[PDB]
């Protein structure tokens, strides 16, 4: 589990931009397709896309840019 | 009119008991229907 | 200084006061006024003080 | 907590301003006046030592009290 | 999906397109076969079919047949969710008027047409009549006629001429009236016309027609001409157990007004005889009135069962309405609720959930995870296996409930703390294990409290658990930056305990080579926890720049705080633990941790703590027995001399020496003084009385009984319950504050015989019928300040201000109350803070004021500080994340969608909740410290005595040290004999200046003989005699019993030289005389002398409220009754006029409109001379000053200084600890609206209230343009006043009269689009505060495109 999200929130500064990024995210992971960045400790999609924020490889413009991409190779 | 004083004397004390307005009312109102809608008329 | 402010001075303008307050309206009398009195706490059909 | 402990704290003020403003009431310094304050007459030494600073004679002060009982 | 609220009035039109069918029978049901009876009241025809997909005979069932509209019985086959959205409509066959506009007060009908209320009504009910347009003959457009004037009128005035009676002429009346005309005509009467009040009403009016202008109402609307049904299943006729139905009373108000309105067209039908008729009308119009508002118009009818019909106002209206009890709180799934146990084993961030409470929360998850991994085949096997808890769910459920979060909140959230987010833990039993640590949040207790449980459900919902509502994320209050994790019971007194020490206990004075070590000796049995001890102990110091440089040392400490050193974290120093460790000193420990460590260490320091406590409390082994009350044996001698006392005093009762009341407070006062003896022996026979041996003779220490312990320790107790159990009890109270005479002079260990304990049972029950009220009114002020303060949000990151509160030291009295630490900790600073000799550029403007920069503020004494606060930001709409600063709990800085208007009222009033309920009242300087000598107002004389005398008025004087830090403040009179004067740096046993109330001089500027001119006794003065120092005195003495021939006239004396020219006062032309008023004795003649500034003229001669009422009524800016008046213009004054109640006080300014003046009430003691130049913002009159009064004079900063401190008063009065950012955010709120001054450029009315806002940003705009903005002028309001003023009318008649506002809103045609707190939530959609606030910053974005 994660018992404090004081590190999740330096990289995104607000705390509620964090908390729509990483549902974001997590949603992506649940429902659907994509893969976690970070070895899955058998953590849920929450924890998990929390801890990818946690080292700086999940935020909101690294989510929109794979956004763009995959849109460009859905092409 | 008496019930000038009286609706002043309420805003005075902030509140109006059932005394006061069974006392400054018209004398010859002896209509209690109309005595209910002059109290609902003050509070 | 209840007397100074005592409207009335005898028994039946009294009973008169007290008529108009008691029932509105209606024009007061010497034997109606006098009846109400005697029938507002001095008759056993109507008090009762147990 | 539970209901009787706050009321605890309720019951303790309560005591505590009573018994404050009631000490207050009462007067330790010393103004000797050796004579009332309403009927001029000399506070004797007997009332005027139980109560330094005492301000008005036995009876004045009565009279007073009275008053202020019916909150006048 | 759909943008703002629209709202207007309905035409007639529009209510028959509503309708899916005219509703004609009074029928709801067949009574046998209980279907639709018609064409009636329940219908399947118009309100769609009863059974879902089936026509009403049985025709057409199938699904096939969707849709179509049966030809049998015409039912639309189609869902029966279609029976709960469509409506039908009553045509009403005569008029009726809507009582919302007839009752509205003002009535809007009536307003519109400008016919008075009771006109209006006579009309209405047919007893007159009233003209419409009577021709060119005679009468009035709203002419009111009886009866038989109309009779009379029909016979000289035939035709041309209609006058009409009831409803209809109402129509008639609003529909022939053209609003642009009377408009016009207002305009005529408004420009042309100078009559004030009358062209206020008559504005009013206007700005109501325009607004009926603007929005699409048409006037003729306000006249129920049709009348719609709701749909049947919002008023449903249910069966019940037994075949008896079950009715909302909505059906019997539409049926009695549909057997009206059929019998109205039946007599209309048959030429009925008119007073039938009229009869007819008037019953189906009441009926209308009920149906519409019951009880509006007379009494309520009826009920059927004697209790009044609710109708559809009722059903919006009242507490137990609509708008307030399903609409903002409602039932909720996936929660349950149980008897909450402790169960210390749990981490900080995780709660027992039973296994059986968890099971039926998780169904969805758990199905669903039961279908996934193929355990079970389809959703109704997992449905089976779950029902008969097969072996594997409990896996399944050990899978679900891993990362997710699950909300516990208490019954009485006060505070956002009482709803937490934890993580669950499955565990056995039926009753929700709570960690410790959060029972202070909660705060709960577990003598059968009881929780609820929600689970946040989607993934968005469930990261918001874990982010925001997570228990370890939240340990810090949000009213005030302390932890609220702090140990509270068991802890402390384990921790007191172990962190002590014995004068000679086992293996003392032994070298310990580490904490290891002293933990090995304890646990092996040959040194105990307190023995003091030598160890190596190293400490870690992260003062470096994030390393933590270590520091090995052998400190003298006991194995106890040996023990406990292996806890703290690594940046802590050891002075943290090496004291004996009570409950302040156990959090504030926490709070070093924290503000040295962030949170994640606090949070591991948490648990470790509690474990470590618990622990240690448990070997203690401290219970308490009937031998640790060990009363002193000086108790009966105390006892035996206050008898003696009370003896002597009833004895100087009876001789005649003391009144009654009198014996009664000197008993009283003796009880009194015998009880503080009686405790203070037992406690110094408690707390000292251990007695030991050290290498020899003995010695004493601190006490170990166990019920001393738990007094010192702070974990339970205080000395007056200790004292109740070993002392005595003192002095009861009856309720009503009369104290009783006879003291209890027992306690609890022994007996209490009948009479005391019955005495006691007063104050008792007392106590506790008052928090039966105080649970009861539980959160009540934090309602009031949610309502006025609700939708600020910060929403900017800065506004770029420049303006801000010179915060500085409450230095009253003596020493500080609360330092600049406290007070500027936490705020942005408003401008760049130099040395005292600037020195630097010290600390920039927007640097926010954390620890560190505490630190060097303290370090260089600076003493005031400007910092940015929330009443001076320039945001709109809302707050600067600058103007705020930091935010408690979190402590960085406040991220702009914090709701910080709910967080303010919830800071406010839960603290709150710890006061008070019932509102409570309560020569020589002996200046204390070494210092220098301040002042304020330096007006000043040396007499020729030498000493000083002020001759200004407030001159202010202040001990100031050589700290650069202010030490001591106090308020000088006019001209007391300062023994010490300006600037005297002097020090303690020194006074600073000796007074007499019984002298207040008026002590001139030069010296002089003082001549008396304009003084002739007998119409001024009065003949004062010196009987007691062999002279005359002629007192000035106003007009009060002299006549009025020299009334006015004021006795000058005249300050000259000797040898007769009128000596100046030096600075102003005008000589050096003065104009007396009463009240200062005079002892000169006519022709002497005075030095300079001698004695001429000799005036001869602390309670603070506290309860919580005391904080309503600080908020709610009510006015004093005895308000202090103010100087409103600055320059001279003048006394005019006496001897009415308003003397005439002309304020002559220095270049200004110089025939200013004012009244006094001269029942006042009116303390300020009429030479002096009054000074704008400035007191005259002295005693409580007003908050309108301070706004309007010296600034929106002086009312919110004054704010704050008043409430910091009371709040501080208690001990309860509260922010100020919370407060200045209600006052923020409390004066949000402005008033236009003059009209300008801008486009409001002449003296009109608008929001300051909204006046703001429009003559911004325009001081941007070329032209001249509105001169504003800022209102005070009460926060149940500046809530009243909000702008969405949805939230407004969420908290109001609820039908004041929709017809306001009707009429108006408002449109509400939805940017508040209170509006999304009603209609289902994101707050725009928090999580939601880009949301709602995106729709923002997508609009407008
Ligand atoms: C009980 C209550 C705490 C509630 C928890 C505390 C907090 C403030 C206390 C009063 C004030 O200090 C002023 C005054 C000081 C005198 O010394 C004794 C009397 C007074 C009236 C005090 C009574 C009581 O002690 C109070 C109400
Ligand atoms: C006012 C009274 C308060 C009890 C104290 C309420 C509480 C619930 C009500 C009963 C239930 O509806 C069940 C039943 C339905 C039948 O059809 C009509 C009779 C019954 C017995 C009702 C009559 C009455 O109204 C009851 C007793
Ligand atoms: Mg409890
Ligand atoms: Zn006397
Ligand atoms: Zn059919
Ligand atoms: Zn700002």
């Amino acid at each position: 589990a994660r018992v404090t999200v004081q590190d999740a929130v330096e990289k995104i500064g607000n705390r509620f931009d964090l908390v729509l990024v990483a549902a974001r995210r997590a949603r992506q992971m649940q429902v659907g397709g994509k893969d976690p960045l970070v070895p899955e400790e058998n953590d849920k999609t929450t924890v998990i896309a929390l801890r990818e924020i946690e080292e700086g490889l999940i935020n909101n413009q690294i989510l929109d840019v794979r956004e763009r991409q995959e849109q460009q190779e859905q092409e | 009119s008496q019930l000038k004083l009286l609706v002043t004397r309420g805003k005075e004390q902030g509140y109006l008991t059932y005394a006061e307005v069974n006392d400054h009312l018209p004398e010859d109102i002896v209509d209690s229907d109309q005595i209910e809608d002059i109290i609902q008329m003050i509070n | 200084e209840t007397l100074r402010v005592d409207p009335t001075n005898d028994r039946l303008s009294a009973l008169v006061e007290i008529y108009r307050m008691m029932r509105p309206g209606e024009p007061p009398t010497r034997e109606a006024a006098e009846s109400l009195f005697e029938n507002l706490f001095f008759s056993e059909d109507r008090y009762d003080l147990s | 907590s539970d209901e009787a402990d706050e009321a605890y704290s309720v019951t303790e003020q309560l005591t505590m301003t009573g018994i404050n403003r009631i000490r207050q009431k009462i007067n330790a310094h010393g103004i000797p006046v050796y004579l009332c304050e309403a009927c001029g007459n000399p506070i004797p030494e007997a009332r005027r030592k139980i109560f330094p600073g005492v301000t008005l004679c036995v009876e004045c002060q009565a009279y007073q009290e009275r008053q202020r009982k019916h909150y006048a | 999906e759909f943008d703002a609220i629209k709202i207007a009035l309905a035409s007639p039109d529009m209510i028959r397109s509503w309708s899916f069918g005219e509703v004609k029978k009074p029928e709801t049901i067949n009574y046998r076969t209980f279907k639709p009876e018609r064409d009636g009241l329940f219908c399947a025809r118009i309100f769609g079919p009863v059974k879902d997909y089936e026509c009403l005979c049985g025709k057409y069932k199938r699904l096939k047949h969707r849709g179509v509209i049966c030809e049998k019985c015409g039912v639309e086959v189609t869902q029966t969710k279609v029976r709960r959205e469509r409506m039908g409509h009553i045509e009403l066959a005569s008029p009726t008027a809507h009582i919302w506009f007839l009752k509205s007060l003002p009535s809007r009908i009536g307003l519109l047409l400008d016919m008075p209320l009771r006109d209006i009504e006579r009309v209405l009910y047919f007893e007159s009549y009233v003209v419409i347009e009577g021709g060119m003959t005679n009468l009035e457009r709203q002419q009111i006629l009886t009866e038989e004037q109309y009779l009379d009128a029909l016979e000289e005035f035939g035709d041309e001429f209609d006058a009409k009676m009831g409803a209809e002429a109402i129509q008639a009346l609003l529909k022939s009236m053209d609003l642009e005309q009377e408009c016009e005509q207002l305009r005529e009467e408004l420009n042309e016309t100078n009559s004030e009040t009358k062209r206020k009403k008559l504005t009013k009016r206007i700005k109501l027609l325009e607004a009926f202008v603007q929005s699409g109402n048409k006037p003729e609307w306000m006249i129920l001409t049709v009348l719609p049904v709701l749909p049947p299943d919002l008023r449903p006729l249910v069966p019940l157990d037994g075949g008896r139905f079950a009715t909302s009373d909505l059906n019997d108000l539409y049926r009695r007004v549909i057997n009206r309105n059929n019998r109205l067209k039946r007599l209309l039908d048959l030429a009925a005889p008119d007073i039938i008729v009229r009869n007819e009308k008037r019953m189906l119009q009441e009926a209308v009135d009920a149906l519409l508002d019951n009880g509006r118009r007379g009494r309520a009818i009826t009920g059927s069962n004697k209790r009044p019909l609710k109708s559809l106002a009722d059903m919006i209206k009242g507490k137990q309405g609509r708008f307030r009890q399903n609409l903002l709180g409602k039932r909720v799934d996936y929660s349950g609720r149980s008897v909450i146990t402790v169960g210390p084993y749990l981490r900080l961030h995780q709660c027992g959930l039973p296994k059986k409470m968890a099971l039926e929360l998780f169904k969805p998850f758990i199905y669903g995870k039961l279908e996934l991994r193929g355990l079970a085949t389809t959703i109704k096997a997992a449905k089976k296996m779950v029902e008969r808890e097969e072996a594997v769910v409990w896996d399944i459920l050990d899978e679900v409930i891993r990362e997710h979060p699950v909300l516990l909140n208490r019954a009485p959230t006060l505070h956002r703390l009482g709803i937490q987010a934890f993580e669950p833990v499955l565990i056995e039993g039926k009753a929700i294990q709570l960690h410790p640590l959060v029972c202070a949040a909660y705060n709960a207790d577990f003598d059968g409290d009881q929780m609820a449980v929600h689970v946040p459900l989607t993934l968005e919902a469930q990261l918001e658990a874990r982010a925001l509502m997570m228990s370890t994320n939240n340990i810090l209050s949000p009213a005030n930056g302390e932890p609220i994790i702090v140990p509270s019971q068991d802890v402390v007194l384990g921790l007191y305990y172990m962190t002590r020490d014995c004068v000679n206990a086992k293996g003392e004075g032994m070298v310990l080579t580490g904490p290891k070590e002293a933990e090995r000796l304890y646990r092996s049995g040959l040194a105990s926890l307190h023995a003091r001890v030598k160890v190596r102990i190293t400490e870690y110091e992260k003062d470096a720049n994030g390393e933590l440089v270590a520091k090995t040392s052998l400190k003298d400490t006991t194995v106890g705080r040996a023990i406990l050193w292996m806890i703290v974290p690594k940046g802590l120093p050891y002075s943290i633990v090496n004291q004996a460790l009570g409950k302040k000193a156990i959090s504030k420990m926490l709070n070093t941790c924290y503000r040295i460590l962030g949170l994640k260490p606090t949070v591991i320091f948490a648990d470790q703590i509690m474990y470590t406590g618990f622990a240690y409390a448990a070997r203690s082994g401290a219970s308490v027995g009937i031998d640790d009350m060990v009363i002193p044996e000086k108790k009966h001698e105390i006892i035996s001399e206050a008898e003696a006392e009370v003896a002597e005093i009833q004895e100087q009762f009876q001789s005649g020496l003391v009144t009654a009341g009198e014996r009664y407070n000197k008993v009283i006062d003796i009880w009194a003084a015998a009880n503080d003896r009686v405790s203070k022996a037992m406690m110094d026979n408690l707390q000292t009385e251990t007695v030991i041996n050290r290498d020899g003779q003995e010695e004493k220490q601190v006490s170990f009984n166990s019920i001393y312990m738990m007094a010192d320790s702070g974990a339970r107790g205080s000395a007056a319950q200790i004292r109740q159990l070993a002392g005595m009890r003192g002095l009861m109270a009856k309720p009503d504050g009369s104290i009783i005479e006879t003291p209890i002079t027992a306690n609890f260990r022994e007996g209490l015989n009948v009479l005391q304990y019955f005495i006691s049972t007063h104050g008792a029950r007392k106590g506790l019928a008052d928090t039966a009220l105080k649970t009861a009114n539980s959160g009540y002020l934090t309602r009031r300040l949610v309502d006025v303060a609700q939708d600020l949000v910060v929403t900017e990151d800065d506004c770029g201000t420049h303006e801000g509160i010179m915060m500085t030291p409450v230095i009253e009295g003596g020493d500080v109350k609360e330092p600049l630490r406290d007070r500027v900790l936490g705020r942005v600073t408003a401008e760049d803070v130099l040395k005292p000799g600037t020195a630097d550029i010290l600390v920039p403007r927007n640097t926010l004021l954390h620890e560190q920069w505490c630190d060097l503020l303290e370090e260089n004494s600076v003493d005031a500080v400007k910092v940015r606060s929330v009443v001076s930001c320039d945001t709109d709409f809302g707050v600067c994340a600058h103007c705020y600063g930091r935010d408690l709990a979190r402590g960085h800085i406040i991220n702009k969608g914090e709701a910080i208007g709910v967080i303010a009222a919830q800071s406010i009033g839960e603290p709150g909740t710890q006061l008070t309920m019932r509102t409570f009242h309560i020569s020589s300087i002996q200046v204390k410290n070494k210092g220098s000598i301040k002042l304020s107002n330096v007006k000043s004389v040396v007499n020729s005595s030498g000493k000083l005398v002020i001759t200004s008025r407030n001159t202010e004087l202040k001990l100031i040290d050589e700290f650069g830090r202010t030490k001591e403040s106090y308020k000088v009179p006019y001209g007391a004999v300062l023994a010490k004067g300006d600037g005297e740096q002097v020090a303690g046993g020194e006074t600073v200046a000796n007074w007499d109330p019984h002298t207040m001089p008026v002590i001139t500027e030069v010296s002089g003989f003082v001549r008396f001119t304009d003084m002739i006794d007998g119409q001024t003065i009065t003949r004062q005699t010196d009987e007691l120092t062999g002279l005359s005195s002629l007192v000035v003495l106003d007009s009060a019993e002299r006549t009025a021939g020299g009334k006015d006239l004021r006795p000058a004396l005249k300050i000259v030289d000797a040898q007769g020219n009128d000596v100046l006062i030096p600075g102003t032309d005008m000589p050096a005389q003065y104009f007396l008023p009463g009240k200062a004795i005079v002892q000169l003649e006519d022709g002497v002398q005075i030095s300079s500034g001698d004695t001429l003229a000799r005036i001869p001669q602390k309670d603070i409220t506290g309860g919580l009422p005391r904080v309503a009524d600080l908020f709610e800016a009510r006015r004093p009754k005895e308000p202090a008046i103010l100087a409103e213009i600055s320059g001279i004054v003048s006394f005019g006029k006496e001897t009415k109640g308003k003397r005439r006080l002309v304020i002559t300014p220095v270049d200004g409109s110089d025939p200013y003046e004012e009244m006094i009430p001269k029942w006042r003691q009116l303390n300020v001379f009429e030479g002096e130049r009054v000074e704008r913002g400035d007191v005259i009159s002295d005693g409580p000053e007003a908050p309108h009064d301070i706004l309007r004079l010296r600034g929106v900063h002086a009312v919110t200084r004054y704010i704050v401190n008043e409430v910091q008063d009371v709040y501080r009065l208690q001990g309860v600890k509260i922010n100020d950012k919370h407060i200045e955010v209600i006052v923020r709120q409390m004066l949000r609206k402005a008033t236009i001054v003059n009209a300008g450029s801008s486009d409001f009315l002449e003296g009109e209230q608008v929001e300051y806002s909204r006046v703001k940003i429009a003559n911004r705009e325009l001081e941007a343009n070329g032209k001249v903005g509105a001169t504003y002028s800022r209102d005070l309001l009460g926060i149940t006043k500046a809530s009243l003023a909000t702008e969405s009318f949805i939230s407004a008649a969420s908290f109001q009269e609820t039908t004041r506002v929709l017809t306001e809103a009707a009429v108006a045609g408002k449109r509400d689009e939805l940017r508040g707190l209170k509006e999304n939530v009603i209609v289902g959609r994101l707050i725009p505060a928090g999580t939601g606030y880009a949301y709602h910053q995106d729709r923002m974005r997508r609009r407008a495109a």
